[PDB]
RNA sequence: UAAGGUGAUAUGAACCGUUAUAACCGGCGAUUUCCGAAUGGGGAAACCCAGUGUGUUUCGACACACUAUCAUUAACUGAAUCCAUAGGUUAAUGAGGCGAACCGGGGGAACUGAAACAUCUAAGUACCCCGAGGAAAAGAAAUCAACCGAGAUUCCCCCAG
RNA sequence: UUUUGUAUAAUGGGUCAGCGACUUAUAUUCUGUAGCAAGGUUAACCGAAUAGGGGAGCCGAAGGGAAACCGAGUCUUAACUGGGCGUUAAGUUGCAGGGUAUAGACCCGAAACCCGGUGAUCUAGCCAUGGGCAGGUUGAAGGUUGGGUAACACUAACUGGAGGACCGAACCGACUAAUGUUGAAAAAUUAGCGGAUGACUUGUGGCUGGGGGUGAAAGGCCAAUCAAACCGGGAGAUAGCU
RNA sequence: GUUUAUUAAAAACACAGCACUGUGCAAACACGAAAGUGGACGUAUACGGUGUGACGCCUGCCCGGUGCCGGAAGGUUAAUU
RNA sequence: UGAGCCUUGAUGGAAGUGUGGACGCCAGUCUGCAUGGCUUUAAUGUUUGAUGUUCUAACGUUGACCCGUAAUCCGGGUUGCGGACAGUGUCUGGUGGGUAGUUUGACUGGGGCGGUCU
RNA sequence: GCUUGACUGCGAGCGUGACGGCGCGAGCAGGUGCGAAAGCAGGUCAUAGUGAUCCGGUGGUUCUGAAUGGAAGGGCCAUC
């Protein structure tokens, strides 16, 4: 009554039940050819290097993609004009590119897949709020300002 | 007779009734086979109960690491 | 070691020896047909038949020599199925069978007694089977003791009929 | 010898010579005898071996009570009485003997039970492969032809050749009588008798093993042995019997 | 036709025929601790067991008892928990 | 389909017209549903016992085919059929002259039958 | 009529048995009933109405209780 499937199969367990399981059922089916399981010490802990190394992301991996709002906040005033004209309007398009690409001042690069703005940005020019939407675990903030030319 | 893993028995014994019967008992154990070894592939050892229950706590290898060498 | 000596039932014949290789005794060897675990195959035991090698060779023959079965290991080969195994060959080791008792172990009676007979006894005896030694077996406390202590096993005398 | 009782015509012995039955071990208890004495005595073992050493231990000098316990007393009972058992009985250790105990237990003897082997060269079945059956008789099925039927059945002859068929040698078997009965013979001889192409008979070899086999069945046969073979063993079974 | 080899050859055993009953094949059944073998290289017109014993005319009544076959609702009931 | 824990239920968003199940001392209330302005006891979760369904994957195969192999054995493999059955081990109720070990008294004008054993 | 002597603990000394055992019994101790009292009562007029041992069951008792305290179990007494 102790096994470690990890490859759930209609059984009341997934990722390998570490608690009381079925018995005699694996002796000739589950274990053989199916999914070996012997939840006996040795085999048990051996699942750690397979699972205990997935949650470490909340510290290790996150740290490599969480400092977003930190890495980019005091950012140089993004001065990417959007063609200010039309007796008080504009011509430039404000959406994804101009917003994300508004960082390659020195040369850095990003992607237009992390943005937080439900409504499409109005074609104004004022302090364009750009709350970077990298991961759900971490957010950030950016700005954009249109100019005349 | 077999039960390989563990010894066996087949040891005699007098079966009494009400007071006594100078008879005899003996043949015991079980049998079965076809044990899929995670390694290459299954040979059918003729173990029995207690013998089969042994391959549990143990392995399927150690339990054979004897029937082989030794 | 030695003057005698060639085993015995009977000499006898033909002989060997007396100084130190005649005997005779002891040690190490050489040889040692056929059967018999018998082992090349077979077989009503001391017989029958073959394969592959040898030299002497008028160079056909001769006899000789090796060829059983298992187990361990080594190498080479190797199916259904890529693989890998199963299997096959070879070779080096080793075993095999006898053996009086004691010894360990597996199996295990009945007559008999109980003044009958089932429990019980005879007795784990008889016997059968396997194994090993020169002895075997057992053996350094999950022993005993009783608030004191002893201190592996084994065998002897008491405890006790 | 056995019996109330035997010359008994009840048992045993032809005779002689040799052999033939109360032993032995340890334990226990008496008797005699010896040693020592309220003490006697060691066992194994050591050994300068029958010494000497060794007193572990056994027995006796205290008993009563189921016992705790008490103690020349003690149980009994509520009893301090009486009553039961004890209390100025010398034991102990050898040696020899009487008896007993455990043993084969004075000696001889069963019918049997159990264990392990040897036996199907006899015999009972069965398997494989070979052999035998002089002679004479009857004469089925089938068929040919004539007849006959619309066609068949039916029929008559001739051919044909069957059959656990007939008679009868070999061969196989045994119903009767005589003889034999210390035989010629541990089942036969003589004169008859039954089967004799069949569930037949026979040579050679093989296969069934003892509580087992085989059996046209008698408990028959399984090597002159069978309501459980022969050989060895448990075994000196047991024998309130002779 | 067979039988008590060695006191019984028969009215006894066998027999062909009949009946009951079991067996679906890895058959029932038997030998065997088992493997395996016979049954049978057969397969229900087959094989086994029991009784009767050519053939002819037949084979009556009883299922209370015992045995066997079916049912199995209810009562009693083992190990086991 | 029972039974355990116990989870939601009936005793101990705002009126009116109705429907179903509840039960009766009965003349009745309970209880879900439109428009309208703790235990007595049920359901789902489950735990475990029952029968019955189906599956494959232990297990069987005296079916076929492939090798070992110019085998009827055996083993491995593929495949088919059967299937947690069958069958085996331990335990347990039957039945059990198939077999085995035994018992089945004595007195007595022989013994037996009858009768009697204090 | 009144009652529980169909009592408890012992028993001089006898009778009868191979033995196991069986029977008779005055008297003594503690407490009873009946009688005013002497006294009588330890079952029925007497003689048949019975079963040894083992294995246990029930109640009582600090008899014992395997290191010790308990306990189980054993003894003892009563009884089935
Ligand atoms: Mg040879
Ligand atoms: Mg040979
Ligand atoms: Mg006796
Ligand atoms: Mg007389
Ligand atoms: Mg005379
Ligand atoms: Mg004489
Ligand atoms: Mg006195
Ligand atoms: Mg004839
Ligand atoms: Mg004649
Ligand atoms: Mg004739
Ligand atoms: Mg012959
Ligand atoms: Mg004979
Ligand atoms: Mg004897
Ligand atoms: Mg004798
Ligand atoms: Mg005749
Ligand atoms: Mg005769
Ligand atoms: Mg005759
Ligand atoms: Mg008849
Ligand atoms: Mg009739
Ligand atoms: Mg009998
Ligand atoms: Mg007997
Ligand atoms: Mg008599
Ligand atoms: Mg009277």
């Amino acid at each position: 009554m102790q096994v470690i499937l990890l490859d759930k199969v209609a059984n009341l367990g997934s990722l390998g039940d570490q608690v009381n399981v079925k018995a005699g059922y694996a002796r000739n089916f589950l274990v053989p050819q199916g999914k070996a399981v012997p939840a006996t010490k040795k085999n048990i802990e051996f699942f750690e290097a397979r699972r205990a190394e997935l949650e470490a992301k909340l510290a290790e991996v996150l740290a490599a993609a969480n400092a977003r709002a930190e890495k980019i906040n005091a950012l140089e005033t993004v001065t990417i004009a959007s063609k200010a004209g039309d007796e008080g309007k504009l011509f430039g398009s404000i959406g994804t590119r101009d917003i994300a690409d508004a960082v390659t001042a020195a040369g850095v690069e990003v992607a237009k897949s992390e943005v937080r703005l439900p409504n499409g940005v109005l074609r104004t020019t004022g302090e364009h709020e750009v709350s970077f939407q990298v991961h759900s675990e971490v957010f950030a903030k950016v700005i954009v300002n249109v100019v005349a030319e | 007779m077999k039960k390989d893993i563990h010894p066996k028995y087949e040891e005699i014994t007098a079966s009494c009734s009400c007071g006594n019967v100078m008879k005899i008992r003996s043949t015991v154990g079980h049998d079965l086979n076809l044990d899929v070894c995670s390694k290459c592939h299954p040979f059918f050892t003729g173990k029995q109960r207690d013998v089969a229950t042994g391959g549990r706590v143990d392995r399927f290898n150690k339990r054979f690491n004897i029937p082989g060498s030794k």
